[PDB]
């Protein structure tokens, strides 16, 4: 068959990550310009919320140096592929988990709907990426909200999980932090409740 | 906005390390049980972040002035950034960390006896060029010992972080040193099962590349998922 | 005083590097145009100075504690010193003196760019125990650029110092380090003509050695010109 | 035939050898006991000279980075092989050319004479040993001295050199430096001169 | 790198290692003098104790063919290593699983404090192996006291295990026995509650 | 009492067989699932017990005698005990128990249909001499087929428990006969991954110490973990 | 390491260089446009000088089939590389030795101060390679003058040749011809006064 150049192999972020990648976090000092967890300017169209989880291991432990991207679309259900902190709303975003408390937050808005390849419209979500020491390739996983349950019930992404029970392990849990929405996404990375986790 | 026209070549999972790898301590209750759950790429997987408009700092790539001199081998790291159909990736960000010429990270959690050099910090960002080039001016890092195996010490290494042009292309891996004898007896790097993937993460010598009584250099390719349009979709 | 008793296995002079090595620069102007004269062994050459009465310093082999604490790769460096028929040699003088982990050395001579380590001298001496046995502590040197071709660069090495038990057997050489890509390219290294000889120059990593979570361990063994008693004379 | 193992090959001093060999040379810091230029205390027997001299290229430029050992017997022809700054006299000594004027000195005594392995007397001598940046191996020579014409013209060593020009060059020329007996012995490395160097 | 000679590879001790290490226990004649599970004679100095366990498979079951040697410090934190049944106690002893109980019991003394190698007090433990058909290579654990509690806080050992959940595992729990100073430790080799062992 | 002088070369656990070799049933479920935690030798770990005082019978090494005479191959099973780096370890208890002729062990739960010898009981033990050696004077123990897949065969093997210095030296293997064709069929001897690891554990026919017209003789040499002097800790 | 493509190896020019660059010294008819010893027009701004030199072998024997290509800055200290006919200065020339008398000569502008990648001055110099038979790859040598001594003292390239005697081969003495201002400068290919050549 054909074969194209092998893709450069992946391998682990390490405890350090911080360092290179959340220079707040790690207690350094940060440049001028940083990529971090507020996605929206307080003046960005779009139901702003707060979005907040922990990472578990397969030991129920807390994975306190876990980092995580995300990837969404605004409001309009549309990707700002074009980052730049002047903007009142950017798709992509970073965070990690806290040395002491070990939880993530994120300041956002709630996505709009985007359709797939075929046309078919998916329920509102997130993408997230986690890397951390131990994950030797990084795992692909999305947030779905849990007030959405008539949208997430038709979802061509989610409707591909064989078992509902494990489709129940991306929906995030609508709660208020400060009476403001927020909404809590935990992640098992192994075992009960064990998080579902793509390949694409 | 971005728009859903490309496709990527689907990932090799046996060319790339594995989950659980055992020897690799951590991995043991870091990885899943359960198979991961294959889907179609629709426009959510097959767009990215662009950071052609993010503001640069004059010395971002430079380890040497950005954090007196630092202590250690004065080395410039450069290389291109491709696709596995051997396309350049221009204008993609490049991110690396590391620990100083005593194998000491600047970092809270970092107890290693090796003391810490106070002009040195240990991150870069540089934005590939329309040719895919990127490069960094810093000093070799040292190799570091790490609690996995009783004498377990990691191979001097960069630590990277590539974009790409969506987020199926994002990547994080480590960059090692041409000839480094701990290379093969690291069990991170033995993640990988085959030896001709991890020739692939070995930094060569690069006399042609060096400045004159100044400092030597590295060549470190790095290849991305192979991007296509779509057809007959 | 010292007596005449012993005879040294004449030396190998294919094996060692030649005189003239005009790779090597400086070898063109000083290096004899003249053969060397052979000369029967005498008590003039047989013997040679004890260093069992010198009085060392308790770091005088410590290069971390000898001049805070240096930057750079700690490191062990030891082995033994034997004779060419394998019998150790007890009590004799090791010397040694390298370049800072970024390749400068602290002598007034050196302008290269790359800064001083205010913690580190680089210099240590040992005397070897009972079965030959030496050991320093310090940190990896960094390679260095010379003035000889426009782009050369010394590989990472240690200078060594051997007394022996007489001038016959003294000898200053050079420590690489295994697996150094440098080594192949140095005309310092290429004066030795047998790859083979080569190879004895090369330190190897040690891990057995090493103290987990400290330092890492090289091991360099040294062979001096084999020692007999005189026989029908 | 029989091989043993091989000796470890020689490499330059280098240019910086003073650092580990020659420290107050190298204009650094010394440890309590060093091995330098002094081989006898004022208080030894024999007759006390002062030894000097300059080593040239094959260009006729001055060597200024060169390191030298020196081995020789006491005035009564010993080999004194325990080294101590405590003794009156030793056997061995180092010594090392200025950076600057680029000239070496010792302080000793006349070397008595010793016999060679055959029961023959040899002329005063010292032995000596060159070291420098651009010396591969290490260079041997022995330095005679002019007022011993009579042992000189039977030594056995000498009498080795075919060429009786040759012989010429391992002759120091007695002179005085403030009242005091002096040697200067200049070494011709390549050229018109070139010294006699040995192998053993 | 410098390689040495492997260490001879391990094996399991199988079902019958009884027979060889434990001949009471197999049911078979003794000899003379054998290794068991008394270190300490009544007039041992410090405190007596009584140590038991039961032995668990990964699925609950009991382990009833296991073997198990013990290295201790004496009351005073010393390690008698001259092995003789004349001792009034020996920091060495074997002891075994029955057949039908499945428990295993030693008679000992509370052992004394004693330093790592950076001169850190560790607290009072009591080293243990493990062996059986099953087991390819033999497991490392540590025996800790209830009782201890601050020691225990402090030990530079039990401080290296990250989960301070995983270090309850390590302590033995303090009963009564004919009112006998006890102390029960359950080894679970595999799953819920897994015992932590040792590298080194 | 112990002193805290020696440290012991790491185990290479990639030579000793894994916990989890799954065609060995019992193994399963009698592994860890976590990974081992390392920790740092101390006087603990760097400490055994010395048997030099315990009262060994006559014929404490003689399964000929220690229980008529056995019925099977008179055999001397010798060799010696070193460390890695090849030094005698004297004064070692060494262990061994096996089964007769037949496969049969003289323990309550063998119910094997071959017969118990009234002569042999199938345990011995001795110390080390000075140089290191041991010898044991049986008959040759016969292959037994297990519980394990339908039809599995242990090959005839010694059961054999060694001391060493330490209790981090201490080690339980099995020896087997040269030969034996059922060796590579074995699941307990293919928990071991290494083929050359495997090479370790097969005695060798000793001609050379056999007894004429009496018994034959097999050589089995051990390796302990190499015993150093700790340096700049 | 990283090998690129190998340059294409050196041949000695040989004896009938001429014929190919430089056809009027060959005696053979000239094309339209050739490559000389004229790099100034009567009207270029500058100081007009001649040069003048012959070349030497190991023997001290006149080669008389040398080439030499010259380049210089203009009298600004500009090099100009757009060569045309046309120009009133040329930065690039060409020039050969007589069969006979054996030495060559250039019409030109003493070349102005030009800095080194350091921001350095170095002193006027003529840029000259030499090609000949029995030469294997060109000799690369620089032309300063001797009436720039406070200059050539400054030099940073003069400065980096070790030895001061040999940096005295590389001065042209100026002289007059026919009331023209002259410079000569001899090159000695080996032996006695040997020319320093430079490798970049
Ligand atoms: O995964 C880890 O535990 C680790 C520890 C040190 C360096 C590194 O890249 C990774
Ligand atoms: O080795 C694996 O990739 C694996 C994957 C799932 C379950 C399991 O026990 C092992
Ligand atoms: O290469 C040499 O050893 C040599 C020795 C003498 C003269 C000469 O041209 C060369
Ligand atoms: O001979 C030299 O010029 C040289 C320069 C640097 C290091 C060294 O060992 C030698
Ligand atoms: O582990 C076992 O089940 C076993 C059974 C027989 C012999 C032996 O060494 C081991
Ligand atoms: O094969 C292993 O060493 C292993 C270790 C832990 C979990 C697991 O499934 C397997
Ligand atoms: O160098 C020469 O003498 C020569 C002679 C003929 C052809 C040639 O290329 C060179
Ligand atoms: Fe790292
Ligand atoms: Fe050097
Ligand atoms: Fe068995
Ligand atoms: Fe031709």
């Amino acid at each position: 068959p054909i074969e194209l150049l092998p893709e450069t192999p992946s391998q682990t972020a390490g405890p350090y990550v911080h360092i290179g990648l959340a220079l707040e976090a790690a207690g350094n000092p940060t440049r001028d310009q940083e990529i971090w967890n507020r996605l929206a300017k307080p003046d960005a169209p779009g139901e702003h919320i707060l979005l907040l989880g922990q990472v578990y291991d397969g030991n129920g432990h807390l994975v306190r140096d876990s980092f995580l991207e995300v990837w969404q679309a605004d409001a309009n259900g549309e990707y700002q592929d074009a980052y730049n902190l002047e903007n009142a709303f950017n798709s992509f975003g970073r965070t990690a988990t806290t040395f002491d408390a070990g939880e993530w937050t994120l300041h956002t808005v709630k996505p709009g709907v985007v359709n797939n390849a075929a046309g078919v419209p998916m329920a509102p979500h997130i993408n997230i990426s986690l890397f951390a020491r131990g994950i030797n390739i990084h795992l692909h996983t999305r947030l779905y909200f849990d007030d959405e349950a008539q949208a997430n019930a038709k979802c061509p992404v989610l409707n591909l999980i064989e078992q509902p029970q494990r489709r129940e392990t991306l929906i995030a849990k609508r709660c208020e932090v400060d009476g403001k929405t927020a909404y809590r996404f935990d992640i098992r990375i192994q075992g009960e409740g064990e998080t579902v986790f793509f390949d694409f | 906005p971005a728009q859903d026209n490309s496709r990527f070549v689907i990932r090799d999972r046996n060319w790339h390390p594995k989950a659980l790898t055992p020897d690799y301590k951590t991995s043991i209750a870091r990885s899943p049980r359960q198979a991961l759950v294959s889907i179609p790429q629709s426009i959510s997987e097959t767009t990215g972040p662009n950071f052609s408009h993010l503001g640069f700092g004059a010395h971002d790539h430079d380890l040497l002035l950005n954090f007196g001199l630092p202590i250690g081998e004065r080395i410039i790291v450069a290389g291109r950034v491709v696709d596995q159909y051997g396309k350049p990736v221009p204008n993609t960000l490049v991110e690396m960390w590391q620990a100083n010429a005593g194998g000491r990270y600047r970092h809270k959690n970092d107890r290693y006896l090796a003391p810490l050099d106070p002009n040195f910090g240990g991150v870069g960002r540089c934005l590939t060029d329309s040719d895919g080039y990127y490069s960094f001016r810093t000093i070799k890092p040292g190799p570091y010992p790490w609690r996995n195996g009783p004498n377990d010490w990691r191979p001097a290494h960069i630590h990277f972080g590539i974009s790409g042009p969506s987020i199926a292309t994002k990547l994080i891996t480590q960059l090692y040193f041409e000839g480094d004898p701990l290379i093969p007896m690291c069990p991170i790097v033995k993640s990988i099962a085959n030896p001709e993937a991890v020739q692939q993460l070995i930094a060569k010598l690069d006399m042609n590349n060096a400045n004159p009584m100044d400092c030597l250099a590295y060549r470190f390719d790095i290849v991305l998922r192979g991007q296509r349009k779509t057809h007959f979709e």
